[PDB]
């Protein structure tokens, strides 16, 4: 629809054509932080436009109070902005209180034109149809959805807003239908903002090795929640990693030498810079298939490190040290072993970077050093504006990270993200042990009230690894039936839960259909009945904080409605 | 033997002058740098050496007290080459190693870890004084006075039992003039 | 100052003010197209990355505005931003 | 009104500009030359012409700062100088081991160059860079030990460092003159 | 020591750095009120540089 | 025995590798990645003002293309697939097949801003306009290389039952012209050193690459790494071919002889006197991916007697007598060449005619240089044979100081007669 596929080049052009001046800054990108393929989206897109030398300004947001903050306050100078990985959710165009008769510039001619562009780079959906359909300014980059897809949603919105008698009343019943069976989908992430840019930049003719690691980086880090979509994406990596891959083979290691390579890869948790032992042990997929949470899945753990054969000193030897002979070996002993622990799906290949003498970095490390840089790299309403502060700040150290020449700082992430697993680890050990989890009918409750790390968990990327940690030890179990989950822990400072709403999903290695985050919507409606001092205005609507005395009302609202 | 000593040697050397990160040739750098100050060694980062080639650490690892003194005998040859004219002295350069691997409590190590490298902490109780070793002993016979000299590495030595080409039972002495020394010290780590 | 007061002595502190006086009436008369005020590091580049290390809202500056979000980043010509890193408000190189 | 460090030298980022100054050979990606069948240069430091009349692919030559910054982006490509070569240096390396009293006839901006080319660069070799970067180390080692020997000679009248590089002696310049300036110093001090 | 001034020198340098400023200037604004920006961006830094030079001059001096 | 394989300009084998450039030339270049059971082809090109990189999945295994200004064209030569993709996409895309006989391939395509043109292995030669519609068939001996500049077409035939020929057009908007058809071309084949017969099993002809000058004269560079050039083109009783640059005596020259061997010339374009080349190193004999910059060789007219150079050095220095011989020859055919390009086309850029004017002078010096030795072995004839060649009377009265000086008063009377006749 508004720029599909096959036509970003136009979408480009017209940003250079508008926004490009030596004279002037003119062109501002808003980026929502607390996601890493907005990040990586935003670093290739400022990398083209710094080689294109255009003046141009990034805003790293934590959510639509701040969007709405920092739109109000941009000068007429500013006649493009670009929306990275938030606003196609929401009507834009309402919620920004525009109107395009107070844009509208130079309309002679049945045509118009405007003093401001709005670019939407958002991979979230479904996509609010003002966006797409009902505004003349905002423009969505479409993956081909909705071309795709919303045909009949294209046809019904356009007749409804024409369509101002029994029929005319059948009709317009018929359209209201479609529209409200549209709305109150669930909501579900169906491409990666970076390989949207990717695509981008293959139809500028600017791609290269740096823009292709970002693209895969951006990529990876939907790999824990959307799988699907990454094995959607992988083969289009593979494709571009053999183009640009240099013709030299047997090739001598060499200080300059950046290679990029399909290899190895497996589903463990920093291997590279953990110990062996520590990989497999704060896995998310290893704790769920060996219910490694508790003491006879240690024991497991450990029998499978000694039917391989390796010594367990040798397992939590820092991987640099660890023995060459385990190391050149390790892919035969994991085929020959771990199919009979389960573990077949450890067994990956992705995609490993090393550049010159300083050591490999696969992009999956590579996205948990970014993310635990997000996470924790540096009366109540101000407290939390000063929180909402050190996380957009947190923003420019995962930035900084992706600079080879900043490779220090990309160390500090690779052992934030050590300690932080950690921390997931034993915050997801208490509620398995103590049963924290309440089984209520529609959906699984858990409520984190009192203990340690509970001052990690008020930042929403980390409350989501403790959610990722447990919706995995979940979905490996034959027990559980799949319901949604919601997980909630209590900021003592604030007097509020940050509250996220979790999908299930299927066990790893089996192949579905998405199943979708209703919770979003659920939530909105309970809002909106209640009387309750909720705050929904984070990006990733299925994540709220709620003063503590409103939760049961909340949750007893939520539980007796039938959205979910 | 002193064939596949070579190529060590050689590794070595391409070690020292080829390791480079941004931009920088820190060996070369800092064996200059402690030329110029005159303290005849190089502190090696393992990761460098790992990072490099894995299998000289292969090497090193599997028998370092074979490869250490292989390694300083490179130090000694890219040291004259950055800091000696070609064709227009220097003692034996001391190896020291910079490591982050896991460390083994003093009260664990044992039988299994003789001859590997081994990283550990704990409190310095005692310090003796400076003890002399010999690293080159100039030697001679006793009765022919066939002259020789031994070349020694402080990594487990002795004289010969008998002469080179009578001379008796057990002849050799050494020459303590053009013999050299090096200050050994005793600690006792608790 | 010409672009703690309490440790002069006050012909010092009027001494100050007289010499503030007369660099800015050297860069006020003749040869004023050159800031004679300015740096003495070479300018390597003519385009920077800059982060907004400290808040000011919107400013003009000759053909257009920088609004000095808190942390924000720009990519600017260093000639139009090169006072505010004197001043300690942007960052980067 | 000069920092305390600039005072009598140049700091490095000056002999960068100074070296930025010179003339570099360029592979142009972009074409200026109007056909007979819009903006130009006009600078005022250096020569308008070639870059006005610049054609993809036909090697022109443009002072060094114009080179770097379309080189920045992609309109460019810098060729090297030709002693900027494996063999070339290697020649240079076996002069250098060949005559230890004097200093091989580098020019004067080489160490600069080098750097600044290496740097922005990297891509434009012929040779593999790494293999110029351990050449260009290699002639730096030796030079170096060429100044100690140098330095055991300084005198109250002269000194003479025949091809000696700018960063070279900029280097060297805040020791050598005060060295020099205080033996001077204590023998005018002694005549009568 | 002091080195004698380059008077004529300097007065011919400052009217170039005049004139080229209002040249850049004039070119700004035939753009706001073809349109390539790679020869403007080597003017603007040619007169930094060339400003910075009789800076760094004047301020030793 | 021969066997007819798919040719385009410059292009390489993959060899061991799992990529190779399909062409490369004044425009740009193309390379196609083995990817697995299909094939990622990438255009890249040397003004990225003008135009602008792209690429695409190919799932047919393209190995004939050809680049230019206004398009790429593309073919796979053992289904008769061919794609045309012009450069700013307002123009559509377009595909089709022609029909090939079993055994029958795409031996070359080409492309002209109103035309497309294929020649296949069993001597069709099947003309398309720029949008597809065809619009000719003829049969000729089968075409095993092909270039076009603007609308004009350079053809290189070869079969064991014609021998190597080549055919030149003009085929335009209008006025659609013929200058040489299927004459005898004088360029030498190889032996019809495993990896040149890895390169010779690629392409039997070993015709490295085939294209025009900036002034659109024909160019071709076969396996005796010689450049020739088809001079006077245009009066077809006239034409004659120039070996202007050796580029094995230049190589061994520049390199300061020893019989250097393992570095390789792979040419690009001739510019105006100046081949854009890729100096390659090592056993093989084309260039890898990274693409390295292409180097540049003036044009040397091969008159290096190497006994002679090998004898005074034994870095190399040149004789002047020789050096003068070179400089006198390359200048007059380039002139000849300039003069012919702006009395036919005119000047393109705006300084041709100035160059032109140089370069006389160029002639007259290296003339003024060879008359010196001339006299200074006191013959007369030889000298006074040499002072009719001088363009300029401005130049004749060198001449006139030569002879004096050389105390030759011969010389002097007869050069003050030609002085008189030039005047008159
Ligand atoms: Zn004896």
């Amino acid at each position: 629809m508004y720029y599909g596929i096959s036509q970003f080049s136009e979408a480009y052009n017209k940003i250079l054509r508008n926004s490009s001046s030596h004279s002037s800054c003119q062109l501002v990108i808003f980026v929502s932080c607390l996601n890493i393929d907005a990040l990586c989206a935003t670093k290739m897109l400022s990398l083209l436009f710094k080689k294109q030398l255009v003046q141009s300004q990034i805003v790293p947001i934590f959510g639509y109070s701040e969007l709405r903050r920092h739109y109000s306050q941009l000068d007429d100078n500013i006649n493009s902005l670009l929306l990275v990985g938030f606003g196609g959710v929401i009507d834009l165009e309402a919620f920004l209180e525009i109107d395009p008769q107070e844009y509208v510039i130079d309309t002679d001619s049945g045509e118009q034109s405007f003093r401001r562009d709005i670019y939407v780079l958002d991979a979230h959906r479904p996509w609010n149809l003002d966006n797409i359909f009902g505004s003349q300014i905002i423009q969505c980059f479409d993956d081909g959805t909705v071309d795709d897809t919303l045909g009949e949603q294209k046809e019904a919105y356009y007749k409804l807003l024409e369509l101002d008698r029994k029929q005319r009343k059948k009709q317009i019943h018929e359209y209201e239908g479609v529209l409200e069976e549209y709305y109150s989908q669930g909501t579900t992430v169906v491409n990666s903002i970076s390989a949207q840019i990717y695509s981008l930049l293959s139809a500028i003719g600017e791609t290269n090795l740096s823009n292709l690691w970002l693209n895969i980086l951006g990529t990876t880090s939907l790999d824990i929640a959307y799988a699907q979509v990454y094995n959607r994406l992988y083969p289009l990596l593979q494709d571009e990693v053999k183009r640009l891959t240099p013709s030299s083979r047997n090739s001598v290691k060499t200080p300059d030498t950046l290679t990029l390579n399909i290899q190895p890869d497996y589903y463990l948790f920093l291997l590279r810079h953990s110990s062996l032992y520590d990989s497999f042990y704060y896995s998310n997929y290893v704790n769920a298939k060996l219910s490694l949470w508790n003491e006879n899945g240690k024991k497991r753990l450990h029998k499978m490190f000694a039917r391989m054969g390796i010594p367990l000193s040798t397992a939590q030897e820092t991987w640099l040290y660890m023995d060459h002979s385990i190391k050149r070996e390790l892919g035969i002993i994991f085929d020959k072993n771990l199919d009979r622990y389960g573990l077949q799906d450890i067994i990956r290949d992705g995609f490993v970077r090393t550049l010159g003498y300083r050591g490999s970095i696969s992009a999956s490390e590579f996205v948990e050093a970014l993310t635990a840089l997000l996470e924790v790299g540096n009366n109540s309403a101000q407290k939390l504006t000063n929180l909402r502060k050190r996380w957009v700040s947190n923003f420019w150290l995962s930035w900084d990270a992706l600079d080879d020449r900043k490779v220090e700082l990309l160390n500090r992430g690779i052992q934030l993200a050590q300690d932080l697993q950690r921390a997931i680890f034993n915050t997801g050990v208490a509620i398995l042990e103590k049963k924290l989890i309440k089984h209520l009918r529609i959906y699984r409750l858990c409520v984190l009230q009192d203990g340690p790390d509970l001052d990690l968990y008020r930042n929403p990327l980390t409350l989501l690894r403790l959610g990722n940690w447990l919706i995995e030890c979940c979905a490996e179990s034959e027990d559980k039936q799949l319901l949604p989950m919601v997980l909630a822990s209590i900021d003592e400072n604030t007097d509020t839960y940050l509250v996220a709403g979790l999908t299930p999903r299927y066990p790893r290695g089996l192949d579905k259909k998405p199943i979708l985050n209703n919770f979003s919507m659920a939530f909105q409606q309970i809002t909106a009945e209640t009387d309750a001092k909720v705050r929904i205005d984070n990006f990733e609507s299925s994540i709220i904080e709620i003063r503590r005395e409103d939760l049961s009302p909340f949750l007893e609202k939520l539980t007796l409605s039938g959205l979910l | 033997n002193d064939d596949d000593n070579t190529e060590i040697i050689k590794s070595f050397k391409n070690f020292i002058l080829e390791f480079r990160l941004d931009s920088q040739f820190i060996y070369r750098d800092q064996l200059r740098n402690n030329i110029l100050v005159k303290n005849y060694s190089l502190t090696v980062n393992m990761e460098h050496l790992i990072g490099y080639n894995e299998d000289i650490y292969k090497k090193l690892s599997d028998e370092p007290s074979d490869i250490i003194p292989l390694f300083e005998t490179a130090i000694t040859q890219v040291a004259k080459r950055i800091s000696i004219l070609s064709r227009a002295s220097l003692p034996t350069f001391q190896l020291i190693l910079n490591s982050n691997a896991n460390q083994i409590p003093l009260r664990d190590l044992d039988s299994e870890h003789v001859s590997k490298i081994v990283r550990l902490s704990g409190i310095i109780i005692s310090t003796s004084v400076l003890s002399s070793r010999a690293t080159y002993l100039s030697i001679m016979c006793r009765n022919c006075r066939h002259t020789t000299s031994i070349t020694i590495n402080n990594f487990n030595v002795s004289l010969p039992r008998s002469c080179l080409s009578n001379c008796g039972p057990d002849p050799y002495i050494i020459i303590h003039e053009s013999s050299k020394f090096i200050d050994q010290q005793f600690l006792k780590l608790q | 100052n010409g672009l703690d007061t309490n440790n002069l002595s006050h012909q010092e502190q009027e001494y100050l003010k007289e010499y503030c006086d007369l660099i800015t009436d050297l860069k006020s008369g003749d040869l004023v197209d050159i800031d004679l005020s300015g740096s003495l590091v070479p300018p390597s580049d003519v385009f920077i990355d800059v982060r907004v290390l400290k808040d000011a809202g919107e400013i003009q500056t000759e053909y257009g505005v920088f609004n000095l979000i808190k942390d924000s980043q720009f990519f600017v010509r260093q000639s139009d931003v090169e006072r505010l890193i004197q001043q300690g408000y942007l960052q980067k190189i | 009104s000069l920092p305390a460090h600039l005072q009598q030298t140049f700091s490095p980022e000056e002999i960068q500009f100074i070296v930025e100054n010179e003339p570099i050979k360029i592979f142009p990606r972009i074409t200026t030359r109007q056909k007979i069948r819009h903006t130009r240069w006009q600078l005022i430091t250096t020569d308008d012409k070639a870059l006005n009349n610049m054609v993809a692919m036909r090697s022109t030559e443009v002072v060094l700062w114009i080179a770097l910054l379309l080189k920045q982006q992609s309109k460019c490509s810098i060729v090297a100088p030709q002693w900027l070569t494996t063999k070339e240096l290697d020649r240079k390396i076996q002069y250098e081991k060949t005559h230890p009293d004097r200093f091989s006839e580098l020019p004067w901006n080489w160490l600069v160059l080098a750097r600044i080319l290496f740097n922005k660069a990297k891509d434009d070799f012929h040779d593999p860079i790494h293999e110029l970067r351990g050449k260009i180390q290699d002639l730096r080692e030796i030079r170096q030990i060429k100044v100690l020997k140098g330095l055991k000679y300084l005198n109250e009248s002269h000194l003479q460092l025949d091809n000696l590089s700018l960063l070279e002696i900029n280097e060297l310049r805040p020791f050598i003159t005060e060295i020099m300036d205080k033996l001077r110093e204590i023998h005018t001090a002694s005549l009568t | 020591e002091l080195l004698p001034y380059p008077h004529q020198l300097m007065k011919r340098l400052l009217n170039r750095i005049s004139m080229q400023s209002q040249l850049i200037e004039n070119i700004s604004m035939g753009f706001l009120d073809n349109e390539s920006k790679l020869p403007l961006l080597c003017m603007e830094t040619e007169l930094e540089r060339l400003k910075f030079v009789i800076r760094s001059y004047i301020r030793c001096r | 025995k021969f066997r007819y394989m798919p040719f385009s300009p410059a292009g390489t084998p993959f060899g061991f590798t799992d990529r190779r450039y399909l062409t490369m030339n004044e425009v740009g270049y193309v390379s196609t990645v083995k990817n697995s059971e299909q094939y990622s082809i990438t255009v890249s090109f040397f003004d990225v003002g003008r135009f602008r990189e792209y690429h695409f999945e190919d799932l047919f295994g393209y190995d004939l293309c050809f680049l230019n200004e206004k398009g790429t064209l593309f073919g796979q030569s053992k289904t008769g697939q061919i794609q045309y993709r012009p450069h700013d996409s307002i123009h559509s895309n377009w595909t089709k097949i022609i029909p090939l006989q079993a055994g029958e391939r795409i031996t070359s395509v080409a492309a002209t801003p109103v035309r497309v043109i294929v020649g296949t292995s069993l001597g069709y030669f099947r003309s398309f306009n720029q949008f597809g519609v065809p619009f000719a068939v003829e049969k000729t001996s089968p075409i095993v290389a092909l270039t076009a500049q603007n609308y004009r077409v350079f053809s290189v035939h070869y079969s064991q039952f014609h021998g190597l020929s080549y055919s030149l057009s003009e085929l335009g908007t209008s006025s659609k012209r013929y200058y040489k058809r299927e004459c005898p071309l004088p360029m030498s084949l190889p032996n019809i050193k495993d990896a040149n017969l890895d390169y010779y099993n690629f392409n039997p002809m070993g015709i490295k690459s085939l294209f025009f000058s900036s002034y659109g004269d024909p160019c071709i560079f076969g396996s005796d790494n010689t450049l020739l050039l088809l001079s006077k083109w245009r009066s077809p009783e006239e034409s004659k071919w120039l070996p202007i640059l050796d580029s094995n005596m230049e190589i061994w020259k520049m390199s300061g002889g020893k019989e250097t061997t393992d570095i390789h010339v792979w040419p690009l374009a001739l510019a105006y006197d100046t081949l854009n080349c890729i100096l390659v190193k090592g056993k093989h004999i084309w260039p890898e991916f990274p693409l390295p910059l292409p180097s540049e060789m003036e044009i040397r007219m091969p008159v290096f007697v190497k006994s002679k150079l090998l004898e005074e050095n034994k870095e190399i220095q040149i004789p002047v007598s020789m050096a003068a011989e070179e400089e006198y020859l390359r200048s007059k055919v380039l002139s000849e060449l300039l003069t012919d390009t702006l009395e036919n086309d005119g000047e393109m850029y705006g300084n041709e005619n100035e160059v032109l004017a140089a370069l006389n002078g160029a002639y007259d010096k290296a003339l003024l240089r060879l008359f010196a030795s001339a006299c200074s072995d006191q013959n007369v004839e030889k000298a006074l044979s040499l002072a009719h060649e001088l363009k300029q009377d401005r130049a004749l009265t060198a001449a006139v100081k030569i002879s004096e000086r050389a105390e030759l008063p011969s010389l002097v009377k007869k050069i003050n007669n030609i002085r008189e006749a030039r005047y008159e």
